[PDB]
């Protein structure tokens, strides 16, 4: 499963797998709601960002990170 | 023009695997034109819920008879929106194409909730293709909605099952 920015793809992956794990393992079982995976994800997202800032798109999906659809 | 869609289908596994599945539904033999997904916001709220943003890629094609109208779309990128209720074990979706939202918008909310009763996860769709750019001829667009909406009907529940499968294969 890639990335839109390749170089972020296996950042993606194991940030993917701990979250995963967190999900089934705890979320679900209401055993925690604390962000285990912040070491994964912050290095992922900062990836991302990076490559975000370059992207036509980002301001659309910063309109829409605004919207409240439910 | 507005055109609402609406579509139900049962899944007989747990919310458990439901769940997990939309999560990694990507990639699947059914979405061969997703290209990438990103995670762009993930958080617990106030009430436990978990909200997570999602960023899709996808390839496309516009059907030939388009041409005089519209030049040429092949990607688009689409937004993911969901919230997991845990304690009521309801998942919230929604998804919208991004970018060419003056051609055509297309809105799709669907809802996954357990019914213990029945030990199944049924999934209510509703979808709205919205536009006020008139290209091309009104009863064309229609049918292509139409298609378009039953294409992804099958698609949607063919990888969540083929993903539920091999998540239960181990
Ligand atoms: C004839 C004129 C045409 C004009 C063309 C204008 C170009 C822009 C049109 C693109 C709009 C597409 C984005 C629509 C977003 C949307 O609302 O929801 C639909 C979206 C994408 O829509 P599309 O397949 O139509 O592009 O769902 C997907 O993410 C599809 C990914 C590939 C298939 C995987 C299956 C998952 C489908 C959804 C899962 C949810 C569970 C329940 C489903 C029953």
């Amino acid at each position: 499963s890639a990335s839109f920015a390749p170089e972020c793809t296996d950042l993606k992956t194991k940030y993917d797998s701990c979250f995963n794990e967190w999900y089934s393992e705890k979320f679900l079982k209401g055993k925690s709601v604390e962000n285990e995976c912040s070491k994964q994800w912050y290095a992922y997202t900062t990836c991302v960002n990076a490559a975000l800032v370059k992207q036509g798109i980002k301001p659309a999906l910063d309109e829409a990170r605004e919207e409240a659809p439910f | 023009m507005v055109l609402l869609h609406k579509s139900t289908h049962i899944f007989p596994t747990d919310f458990a695997s439901v769940s997990r599945a939309f999560f990694n539904r990507y990639p699947n033999p059914y979405s061969p034109h997703v290209l990438s997904i990103d995670t762009i916001s993930r958080n617990v709220d106030q009430e436990g819920n978990l909200r997570t943003t999602r960023l899709l890629k996808k390839s496309g094609k516009l059907p030939t008879w388009v041409k005089p109208f519209l030049r040429g779309i092949t990607e688009t990128w689409i937004i993911e929106v969901s919230v997991v209720n845990p304690a009521n074990s309801t998942m919230k979706t929604y998804t919208r194409n991004l970018d060419h939202t003056g051609i055509m918008k297309v809105e799709e909310y669907t809802t996954y909730q357990f019914d213990s009763a029945t030990s199944s996860t049924i999934a209510d769709s509703r979808v709205k293709f919205s536009s006020g750019f008139n290209m091309g001829i009104k009863s064309k667009v229609e049918d292509w909605s139409r298609t378009k909406f039953d294409e992804n009907v099958k698609k949607s529940r063919m990888g969540m099952a083929f993903v539920i499968q091999k998540l239960e294969e181990a």
